[PDB]
């Protein structure tokens, strides 16, 4: 899962950008 | 801004403004 490596664990600008295609 | 915590909401706003225009998966694990 994406949403919980950042609601679950902590998500910075790369983690989200490393998301978006 | 530093690493913080974010879901599906403020967690797409942040996917939002780091890309944004590029659409993001945002896949939601249930």
């Amino acid at each position: 899962g994406i949403t919980e490596q950042c609601c679950t664990s902590i998500c910075s600008l790369y983690q989200l950008e490393n998301y978006c295609n | 801004f530093v690493n913080q915590h974010l879901c599906g909401s403020d967690l797409v706003e942040a996917l939002y403004l780091v890309c944004g225009e590029r659409g993001f998966f945002y896949t939601k694990p249930t």
